[PDB]
RNA sequence: AAACUCCAGUUGACACAAAAUAGACUACGAAAGUGGCUUUAACAUAUCUGAACACACAAUAGCUAAGACCCAAACUGGGAUUAGAUACCCCACUAUGCUUAGCCCUAAACCUCAACAGUUAAAUCAACAAAACUGCUCGCCAGAACACUACGAGCCACAGCUUAAAACUCAAA
């Protein structure tokens, strides 16, 4: 088994609390 | 068999004796086999219990002229 | 019917289950000699079962009477007392050769 | 009798001697096996600084301690100092899986010193401190 | 709570115990023994006050006699032990085990059901 | 229930020993005990250096001390051993006798494990 | 192995064949290839030993129920 | 520290021979376990990281310890052939 | 049974009275609870 | 290389830290989790099932407050590597890890395999993995992505957790 499914919710959870500490 | 718990005993006390088997022979009497004849020839007369059956049936293998040394 | 058929019984041939040395016996946090037997002369180390040979119940009494005399001033730990290694050998365990 | 690795308790009397002493007056090695270094200390029974000796002092630096050559050498340096002061038989107490662990032990012998018996101290916790975390390298 | 020279479930039947060496009756009683032998006498004592055969401990009248006792004792290891998280799970299931027995003894016995109750001391509350 | 005090004195002389043993079995029996037996192990060599009340002891006797005492009995009578200058070292366990042994039958053989694998031609 | 030259002599013998040895594949299910074309399978194949070296089920015995042979074993 | 000195883990040389003592002190800390056990608390072995070498190192014993009893047992027929010829 | 063998051994249990006399007694004797074990299961006792 | 040089080694005295061997054991507990010693208390239930929210719990990290401090150690600082190196390697030090009192309520909380009862026959079974099924019940799921998001509500949580869409888009995933 792969981990792609885990690496997209993998960047949008960075991408989103980089976006909360931002604003 | 009925036979098998009479040879168990007779092999912890005695064990398997100077004489060997021979299989090849079809009708070969071991020396508990005929322990065990005697045995059974005794519980026809009537004794009811194992120790005393047990006890005399050695004794009449030794007037046979058995040998039958003990684990001692 | 006949009468030479095998009957139901158990097994009459069968041998008696193999006990341990210890089996029957109480073991003592007191009893430094037996608990010696049963550690590494050199470290103090606790033998396993694969070497002292006994049961997991009496391999576990020597555990917890070995770190209960340890603790308590009646067992060293980093070595085996001197006065119990010329005592009767029981594990399964040789270091020189 | 036979002979016995064991090392003779104190207290029970016994018959072996070494230049008519007991193996509790004989002076004591200790090797300090460190993975970069390998310090020497000989002292008396009575813990006297008799010799000290160690790769730093014999003229090594950072990864030339760290080797068998210069414990050797630092044996050899140990063994010339404590010769000077009676010393024959040690008890060698080796601290240490370090590379001049044996090395240190044959520049004594290489420096007129007899080793009557290998103990090791290396510090075993029983878990106490929490070593370093493990490295990527 | 029995006094503490009560003398324990099993020895005080056996004959001959009256009259014996008051140190061979302090050995014998609850002063000398665990907690467990104090319950062990708090159920005798409310099964013959309550139920009308003692001797059948497996009714469900007993039943909820034997588990109130245990819902005290937590409550006793839990007045010293307040951060005892183990002990304060035993007793909310053993309070919801013997709410189902009264629901079903008042279901089926309703007299018993006011026995018990009052014996015990339990208030009966239907659920919301 | 029925306790064991392991207990370690201090090398002394007998006269001193007595007068600790006493001054010991009567804090047990203020405390509400019911001493049985006073056994002395006699005195050896500790098996480590234990210190203690500003001491370094390598010798000690050893006594036991089989009673019968209530549960709260024993948390006060160990902060009792804990004051004495002349107690090396003394701890309180159930004791060993009131622990039946369960008899035993011998080692039950194991047999290795089967059927953890599907029988199927990987 | 042991009764490997037993068999064979017995067959001589009775006027009928053996074959003792490592089962080729394709002796039954090829035979047109490995003899020709015209060739005569055996009728009746008799199994004194019907497991192999590894003890597995000798090839014949499935070989032989495909060509609608019957056989005999042991 | 408050053991005594000199009687664990020390070994006496026989006829000045060091080699064989180092030899036989060294196997004996190595059939204790003290040798690894020295080499893997150098840097801490997170518990998870430990349970998973204990069950290679379990695995390993089942799987070595069945190899072998098998090697034992078919060594027996390791012999020559006796039916050359068939 | 288990109270009557109880009930015989109280008297033997150190009293208050009895207290000086019993120390005395077990400063002259002394026990010892080691005992070793061979490979055949026999308990062999100190020879002392 | 930097760092330290009241440094290192021996001996001795000395913990609010952490618990070699045993453990080749396979236990306790609802799970989380639990492996130094002793003692006390103590481990629900005589039908099963039964909740994101009720009730009570829940690793680590983290917050608030007061203490402790061996070691370790995010951040930070220094040294080096490198095209660069906000990294990997070295040193040092802090929050933190500990205790007490409250909070937070998350996990690859995964043995990814619900609870109870039962079977090994028949059609054995797509594949792989940890053989295939039956009965009963609760819970959950219906292309991918947007989305462990937005809004709403609730919560000692105020860069938070829980519950949880749609539109645009693709013909695959
Ligand atoms: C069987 N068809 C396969 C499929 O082709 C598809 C492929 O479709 C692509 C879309 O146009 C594009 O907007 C889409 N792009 C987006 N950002 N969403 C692609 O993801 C999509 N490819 C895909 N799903 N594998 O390109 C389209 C023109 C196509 O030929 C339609 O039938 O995917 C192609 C690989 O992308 C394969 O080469 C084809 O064999
Ligand atoms: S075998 Fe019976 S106790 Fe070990
Ligand atoms: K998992
Ligand atoms: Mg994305
Ligand atoms: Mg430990
Ligand atoms: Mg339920
Ligand atoms: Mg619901
Ligand atoms: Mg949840
Ligand atoms: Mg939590
Ligand atoms: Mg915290
Ligand atoms: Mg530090
Ligand atoms: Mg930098
Ligand atoms: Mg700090
Ligand atoms: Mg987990
Ligand atoms: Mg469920
Ligand atoms: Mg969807
Ligand atoms: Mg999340
Ligand atoms: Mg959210
Ligand atoms: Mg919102």
């Amino acid at each position: 088994k792969n981990v792609l499914k885990i690496r997209r919710r993998k960047m949008n959870h960075h991408k989103y609390r980089k976006l909360v500490k931002k604003t | 068999y009925h036979e098998d718990r009479i040879r168990a005993k007779f092999y912890s006390v005695y064990g398997s004796g100077q004489r060997a088997f021979d299989l090849f022979n079809p009708n070969f009497k071991s020396t508990c086999q005929r322990f065990v004849e005697k045995y059974t020839e005794l519980q026809k007369l009537g004794e009811t219990d194992e120790e005393k059956l047990f006890v005399e049936t050695g004794k009449a293998l030794l007037a046979e002229g058995v040998i039958l040394r003990r684990v001692g | 019917s006949n009468e030479d058929l095998p009957i139901s019984m158990e097994n009459p041939y069968k041998e008696p289950l193999k006990k341990c040395i210890l089996c029957g016996k109480h073991v003592d946090y007191k009893n430094v000699q037996l608990l010696s037997q049963f550690v590494s002369p050199f470290t103090g180390c606790i033998y396993g079962r694969h070497i002292t040979g006994l049961c997991g119940k009496k391999q576990k009494e020597i555990t917890k009477a070995i770190k209960r005399a340890q603790i308590m001033g009646f067992m060293p730990v980093t070595y085996k007392d001197p006065a119990y290694l010329k005592d009767p050998k029981v594990c399964n365990i040789r270091y020189r050769e | 009798t036979k002979f016995s690795i064991y090392p003779p308790i104190p207290g029970e009397e016994s018959s072996l001697r070494w230049a008519g002493k007991k193996f509790e007056e004989i002076p004591i090695a200790h090797i300090k096996a460190s993975h970069n270094n390998t310090q020497i200390q000989v002292v008396s029974a009575s813990n006297e600084p008799l010799a000290f000796a160690s790769c730093g002092t014999e003229g090594f630096r950072n990864a030339k301690k760290g080797t068998g050559i210069a414990a050797q050498t630092a044996g050899i340096a140990a063994a010339a100092r404590a010769k000077q002061k009676g010393v024959i038989h040690i008890r060698v107490v080796v601290k240490g899986l370090g590379p001049g662990r044996l090395s240190a032990m044959h520049g004594l012998i290489m420096g007129g010193l007899e080793v009557i018996s290998i103990t090791d101290n290396t510090p075993i916790p029983h878990n106490g401190c929490r070593p370093r975390k493990a490295r990527k390298l | 709570d029995p006094p503490p020279s009560t003398l324990l479930k099993d020895y005080q039947n056996v004959p001959g115990i009256e009259k014996v060496d008051d140190v061979v009756k302090r050995l014998l009683s609850l002063e000398m023994a665990n907690k467990k032998e104090m319950l062990k006498i708090k159920q005798e004592q409310f099964m013959k006050k309550i139920v009308a055969n003692p001797e059948d401990t497996r009714s469900l009248e007993a039943r909820i006699i034997a588990l109130s006792v245990k819902i005290r004792s937590y409550e006793e290891h839990l007045e010293k032990h307040r951060k005892d998280k183990a002990h304060k799970r035993y007793l909310l299931m053993s309070i919801d085990q013997r709410k189902k027995m009264l629901k079903n003894l008042r279901n089926t016995n309703y007299d018993v059901f006011e026995k018990i109750c009052w014996g015990l001391g339990i208030e009966y509350t239907f659920p919301p | 229930p029925r306790y064991e005090l392991a207990l370690i004195l201090k090398a002394m002389q007998r006269p001193e020993t007595a007068a600790t043993l006493k001054r010991t079995i009567e804090a047990l029996m203020d405390r509400g005990a019911i001493v049985r037996d006073l056994e002395n192990l006699g005195e050896r060599a500790l098996p480590y250096r234990i210190s203690a009340h500003s001491q370094q002891h390598n010798r000690g006797g050893y006594f036991l001390v089989d009673f019968y005492a209530p549960t709260a009995a024993v948390e006060s009578m160990v902060e009792h051993l804990s004051r004495d200058i002349d107690v090396i070292r003394g701890n309180i366990v159930k004791h060993p006798l009131t622990q039946e042994l369960k008899e035993c039958e011998g080692i039950v053989p194991v047999p290795l494990a089967e059927k953890l694998y599907s029988t199927k031609k990987r | 192995r042991q009764f490997s030259y037993l068999i064979e002599n017995m067959a001589r013998d009775c006027g009928e064949y053996a074959h003792t040895r490592y089962f080729r594949g394709g002796m039954l299910t090829n035979a047109r290839l490995l003899f020709g074309p015209t060739v005569r399978l055996p009728d009746l194949i008799i199994f004194l030993h019907t497991l192999n070296n590894i003890f597995e089920p000798h090839v014949a015995v499935r070989d032989a129920a495909k060509m609608n042979i019957p056989t005999v074993g042991i | 520290a408050k053991h005594l000195k000199f009687i664990a883990r020390t070994v006496m040389v026989q006829e000045g021979n060091v080699e064989s003592a180092y030899r036989t002190l060294n196997r004996i800390l190595t059939m204790d376990g003290l040798i690894e056990d020295i080499k893997h608390r150098r840097y801490y072995e997170k518990p998870c990281r430990r349970r998973q070498r204990e069950s290679y190192e379990r695995c390993r014993r089942i799987y070595n310890m069945e190899m072998a009893r098998k090697i034992n047992f078919l060594m027996r027929k390791n012999r020559a052939d006796p039916w050359q010829g068939c | 049974r288990e109270v009557l063998q109880l009930q015989e051994e109280v008297k033997n249990f150190i009293t208050r009275e009895n207290l000086e006399a019993r120390v005395e007694a077990a400063l002259d004797s002394r026990k010892n609870y080691n005992w070793a074990i061979t490979r055949e299961g026999l308990v062999v006792r100190p020879q002392r």
